[PDB]
């Protein structure tokens, strides 16, 4: 939407305009044009290390589409709430239901080892391991180690 | 070895008239070959001391270029001024080797460097063209010799030589540069 | 302002004549285009398609309309690219000259792929540096050492008598698939026939001019039949002082 | 102003202006390399003190030379100190000349005498350079100053 | 939360930069990796 | 009393750097300059407006080997021990794919395939594919990549 | 300029005031000196005060090094030279030039093999005289007064387990039969010397 100009994937961004500006000499506004402006042009403009691909985005081509459908002009909201009512009504074979990649709401767990353990403190361990707790059919006469 | 003085009308004359000096010792050696004279060490020598009056810039150039990891890009304007200004600072007397490259490495480049770094180097080893193109270019445009190609040959010579070495790229702080003591 | 700008399009002035509609339409393509650019430049290999001289927005005058040589540039010779960059990485060819890919693949199977692609990599980008747009008038030099040849008993009768020749020597090529040189043999001038997959560079002669006489060349515009007319265009808008210097550096 | 701009006019060469203001040009042999053309001024000259000392070349050769210590200044606000060991009088007169050319310093003199005390040691001799109504030191260190 | 969750399902996940900036394409890298020798250490007044 | 031959002429370990340091130098001939009475050379009429470097400091003054002094001379790999033991594996593997990118000289606007298959490495583990069996994976399908490859050079 | 920065007209240029007052320094030492053997306080090679130094003791020890001419010397061919004295001693009737060929063989090749050595060995002492040598400026590391600094950290040790006080002091050595021919109430082993 072009709201901002600038953005950065660079750790504590803070520290390095601190100490970068500390190494910079004069007051005269063509020193600060140039500091200023190189510090942008390194590291908020973004150049060689991008992609659209990896910027956040809710608004992702198809949900603009369907976004347009949906709000753009329209004189209420009792308008554009029969306009949607009618649209989820709409099947899964139809031309104009646009599927989308969805953004998976993530798992506290991320995997099923961890399900376990997670679940394991709300619990008691036994002693001895499922397979020997049942006595050998064998007698094993118990001595000193 | 007392540098004369520019003066009035007859050292400009002289100036002007000087022509090709390293062409003339040349000339001096070879007509040791004339039947009436003998081939001279010192004829030589002069010579010699034509053809390395400069010699050490290359030097020090070679350390720019081959004896820093990442010194930026060095094609970008900015790099680039400093390492011309610091050339022109070698030669001329200006500077000590040692204060020029403590200076070229030390000098401004760009915000958050090595983070930036880490978006192009895994061990921080840039390449070395630029560098070498960057090192040439100044020795051209700076007016540093009287024959072109000098320039860009002798750099590149040394360079080439130093690539049989024993760990090439190092160099002991105390004997890469001036200072009290040094190598024969 | 010209980095953001995509591709294909033009930066101009505003008359103010859109609609909201396709005002949308095109910052859709844009996103998109920004999309494709970003693919574009990950699946970039070593060699690539070499900047236009001249300006070919209009067709390149009296020979080629504007989709006739775009076909050739960003179709076919895209293509060969892309093929030519699958082929020479992963091989010993990796990050060489075009040439050393030219002259190490030369005369063998099994190298086949790489050496078609890398020869017809070549022949468009000579020919693309043959094609000066309005065209040029012939340069003395040249017309002099062609003349001595060629011409028989007539004044530069060696110009109309070589662009003779090469209608000949392109309407022998049967199979509309090749490329047909002016080159130096070294010790003479003539005009060879090249089939697709073979250049001036792997038979090692030095190449003068070029001319497309792939189908593909001519077919939107001068149909099927029209290679006759297509030769005689292409001596209107051919690039000669270039074949001239390159004939010189050969000489000494 | 840390690093102020000086003295820019190109419409004589560095040798003409050093030529016209300076006693120094003609002097070349007594000046370095990278001070050449630099100098817009006259410098005084002190000879603090002549001595002897024996050179031992070999265990039958023994040579006599000599040993100056002098400083250059301006009182426009530049000196330098130098010493030397030479063969010669004259010798050891011009090495140590150019010698404290070499190491010439500078003082900023829009404060006119230090603003702090600067106790600093050279080697075993114990330094105070402090503020004063006016000029008072030994007579020697009082001109040098 | 009670109730976020009309929002939850068109909501955005927060982009991977540590390994898309690990895996950027390298002017560094090596087919085998070396790691560096060891460096100069200062030892003392007397040792430099 | 046997001392080693050069002591005499032993330069000061710790202070030999002092007298060359860009920024006395610059403080020096910045107060030198300044009198009027000293023509700037030019090196210092250029870093007047681009003064060197802060917090670079030498080892002497600071005793530490590991202070990093240096944001022009350092070396660290950015690699991770993990990633490290991952794709020295992958390039253990197959010779192939270590040197695909970077036979000669490293070309590096061209993608790797070292670095796709740590992707797609990567890719696998997060769908829950263990380790070895997504290292024989991927490595599979650079093969197979390349068996379509070198099928059409024989064709 | 024509040459270096640490040496001027005259000799070695004398920055500290040790060279001011004692400026035979400046130019003399050893008997291998000459007057661009200044300021490289290393003499040519194969020359009086050429050696290398490594922490501060010289290096007269690199023939031995790369097995040249050392009592441990590198040894090319056994095998050979066994094999043949084997043969010769055995018996008189049947002699063997079968054997003193495989050998000489062997040897022919020796030479060359000793001729590269020599000269790696060589190139081994230049890289050494530039990256790892100090010139002789360093402290000895090698007798153990230099590392006494060392040994004090442990008399300090010994001290403190005996209250802070017996510096430097050991044990009463004893007799050889010290234990079994002392009757009780006498001491039969050594104590720490507080424990007297
Ligand atoms: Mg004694
Ligand atoms: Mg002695
Ligand atoms: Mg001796």
């Amino acid at each position: 939407l072009g709201w901002t100009d600038l953005f950065t994937t660079i750790p504590d961004m803070t520290y390095h305009i601190k100490e970068w500006f500390d190494t910079t000499e004069h007051m005269h506004n063509d020193a600060v044009a140039w500091q200023l402006g190189h510090l942008l042009e390194t590291c908020f403009k973004m150049k060689e290390s991008h992609s659209s691909a990896m910027e956040r985005a809710a608004i992702t081509p198809t949900r603009a589409r369907w976004v347009e459908d949906a709000f753009a002009d329209q004189p209420s909201v009792n308008d554009i709430m029969r306009t949607l009512t009618e649209i989820e009504q709409l099947p899964f074979q139809s031309t104009h239901n646009t599927s989308d990649e969805s953004h998976i709401t993530p798992y506290t767990l991320g995997s099923v080892a961890a399900g376990v353990q997670r679940l394991g403190e709300h619990r008691l361990r036994y002693t001895l391991s499922p397979w020997d707790i049942t006595p050998p059919e064998d007698s094993v006469v118990l001595k000193h180690t | 070895d007392i540098p004369k003085n520019l003066e009035g009308e007859r050292s400009r004359r002289d100036l002007a008239s000087r022509g090709d000096t390293e062409f003339q010792a040349l000339v001096e050696f070879i007509e040791g070959a004339s039947y009436d004279q003998l081939i001279s060490g010192r004829r030589f020598k002069k010579v010699y001391d034509v053809l390395s009056e400069n010699d050490d810039m290359f030097i020090w150039l070679c350390h720019t270029a081959m004896s820093v990891l990442n010194p930026g890009d060095m094609r970008s304007r900015l790099i680039y001024n400093h390492l011309r200004i610091l050339a022109e600072s070698v030669a001329s007397g200006e500077m000590t080797q040692r204060t020029a490259f403590r200076f070229f490495e030390s000098a401004v480049r760009s915000p958050a460097y090595r983070e930036i770094a880490k978006r192009q180097l895994e061990g921080g080893a840039a390449t070395r063209l630029a560098g070498i193109s960057a090192a040439a270019d100044v020795m051209r445009r700076m007016g540093l010799t009287r024959r072109p190609m000098s320039s860009y040959f002798e750099l590149y010579q040394r360079i080439v030589e130093r690539s049989e070495a024993m760990t090439p790229w190092g160099f002991p702080p105390l004997f890469q540069f001036e200072e009290r003591l040094s190598l024969e | 302002y010209h980095a953001y700008v995509p591709k294909g399009a033009s930066v101009q002035m505003g008359e103010t004549f859109m609609p909201s509609n396709i005002a949308t339409a095109v910052f859709r393509e844009t996103e998109a285009a920004a999309a494709r650019a970003d693919k574009t430049k990950e699946e970039t290999g070593f060699f690539s398609q070499p900047r236009l001289n001249y300006p070919v927005s209009s067709g390149i005058p009296a020979l080629f309309s504007k989709d006739q040589f775009d076909m050739q540039y960003s179709l076919f010779h895209r293509d060969v690219v892309e093929t030519l960059n699958r082929h020479t990485l992963g091989t010993p060819l990796e990050g060489h000259n075009l040439e050393t890919v030219i002259r190490k693949t030369s005369f063998d199977a099994t190298q086949a792929v790489a050496h078609t692609a890398a020869s017809e990599h070549f022949n468009y980008c000579f020919f693309y540096k043959s094609l000066r747009p309005w065209g040029t008038a012939p340069p003395p030099r040249l017309r002099e050492a062609l003349q001595l040849q060629y011409g028989t008993n007539g004044s530069a009768d060696a110009m109309d008598e070589v662009r003779r020749i090469v209608w000949v020597t392109a309407a022998s090529h049967q199979e509309r698939c090749g490329w047909v040189y002016l080159v130096w043999s070294g010790v003479h001038f003539d005009v060879v026939e090249f089939p697709h997959g073979s250049c001036p560079i792997a038979s090692d002669l030095i190449p003068l001019l070029a001319l497309n006489v792939h189908e593909s060349a001519y077919i939107l515009d001068y149909g099927t039949s029209g290679l006759k007319q297509y030769v005689e265009n292409y001596f209107k808008a051919c690039n000669w002082p270039l074949a001239e210097r390159y004939y010189l550096m050969a000489i000494g | 102003d840390l690093y102020p701009e000086g003295f820019q006019w190109k419409h004589k060469l560095n040798t003409e202006y050093n030529q016209w203001r300076s006693n120094t040009w003609l002097t070349p042999d007594l000046i370095p390399k990278e001070h050449r053309g630099r100098f817009l001024c006259n410098f005084q000259l002190n000879i603090v003190a002549y001595d002897m000392r024996v050179v031992k070349f070999s265990p039958k050769d023994h040579r006599q030379w000599i040993y100056c210590v002098l400083y250059v200044g301006s009182g426009k606000g530049i000196a330098g100190w130098g010493r030397a060991v030479a063969p010669s009088t004259q010798e050891a007169k011009k090495e140590a000349i150019r010698e404290a050319f070499s190491n010439i310093i500078a003082v900023d003199l829009e404060q006119e005498g230090p603003m702090y005390p600067v106790r600093v040691n050279a080697d075993g001799v114990r330094v105070l350079l402090y503020p004063a109504r006016r000029i008072v030191a030994n007579f020697r260190v009082a001109d040098i100053l | 939360s009670i109730y976020a969750h009309a929002l939850s399902q068109f909501a955005v996940c927060r982009q991977p930069w540590n390994e898309y900036i690990g895996l950027l394409t390298k002017q560094d890298s090596t087919p085998y990796h070396t790691e560096p020798q060891e460096k100069p250490a200062y030892r003392g007044r007397k040792q430099g | 009393y046997k001392m080693p031959k050069n002591m005499g002429v032993a330069p000061r370990f710790d202070t030999w750097n002092e007298k060359y340091e860009p920024w006395e130098h610059m403080k020096r001939m910045g107060r030198l300059v300044g009198t009027g009475f000293y023509i700037p050379p030019e090196w210092y009429n250029h870093f007047r407006m681009f003064p060197p470097i802060n917090h670079n400091f030498q080892q002497e003054k600071t005793l530490n080997p590991h202070n990093a002094s240096e944001p022009t001379q350092d070396d660290t790999s950015t690699l991770s021990p993990e990633r490290v033991a991952l794709r020295d594996e992958l390039a253990r593997k197959s010779r192939l794919v270590a040197s695909e990118g970077m036979r000669y000289y490293n070309i590096f606007w061209v993608r790797k395939p070292l670095d796709t298959m740590e992707k797609e490495y990567y890719e696998l583990k997060r769908r829950g594919v263990d380790h070895g069996e997504a290292i024989r994976k991927v490595l599979q399908g650079f093969y197979s990549g390349l068996a379509v490859k070198k099928r059409v050079a024989a064709i | 300029r024509q040459h270096d920065s640490g040496v001027n007209q005259y000799g070695l240029k004398p920055t500290n005031a040790y060279d001011y007052i004692n400026p035979t320094n400046l130019i003399n030492f050893g008997r291998g000196t000459t007057f661009d053997n200044l300021g490289v306080r290393r003499a040519g090679r194969g020359e009086i005060d050429s050696s290398p130094s490594h922490s501060g003791s010289p290096v007269f020890t690199q023939a031995k090094l790369i097995g040249l001419s050392g009592e441990e010397q590198l040894t090319m061919c056994q095998s050979e030279t066994m094999a043949l004295r084997l043969c010769m001693a055995k018996a008189g009737k049947e002699t063997c030039e079968r054997e003193s060929r495989a050998l000489d063989s062997c040897l022919g090749r020796v030479g060359h093999l000793r001729r590269a050595m020599s000269e790696a060995c060589w190139e081994f002492n230049d890289w050494f005289i530039q990256n790892v040598s100090d010139n002789h400026t360093k402290p000895f590391q090698h007798r153990p007064h230099d590392w006494r600094h060392f040994y004090a950290q442990e008399k300090l040790v010994r001290e403190r387990q005996q209250n802070g006080h017996a510096y430097g002091r050991r044990p009463k050595q004893f007799s050889f039969g010290a234990r079994y021919v002392k009757t009780d109430g006498y001491g039969k082993r050594p104590r720490l010397p507080y424990n007297k």
